[PDB]
């Protein structure tokens, strides 16, 4: 996993001037940190029991 | 017949865009000039790709 600034720098450099502002929220969300989703419950683990 | 006015203009423009430069009555063949609309597109595509 390379860092997201070099992903921002690359994915802005390989973008034409016509589709630039259309594609910024793609690059904004592709370089977001992962905040993992609230999964299914599976309550009361082995050590919790 | 009713498009013959358009036949004449393309005869003129093909001779107009293939125009030769005369200095003293005689032509200077092998003379290359760059227009002020050609050079204004070289400025405009360079002002576009630096603004990008």
């Amino acid at each position: 996993e390379g860092n997201s600034v070099a992903g921002i720098i690359k994915s802005v450099n390989e973008t034409s001037g016509a589709n630039l502002l259309s594609s910024l929220k793609t690059i904004k969300a592709q370089a977001a940190p992962i905040y993992p989703a609230a999964a299914s419950s599976t309550g009361y683990s082995t050590q919790a029991k | 017949a009713k498009n013959a006015s358009e036949v004449s203009e393309l005869l003129a423009k093909s001779l107009a865009e293939k125009a030769v430069v005369t200095e003293g009555g005689k032509v200077v063949e092998g003379f290359s000039y760059v227009s002020k609309a050609v050079a204004a597109k070289v400025i405009a595509t360079r002002r576009a790709e630096v603004h990008e």
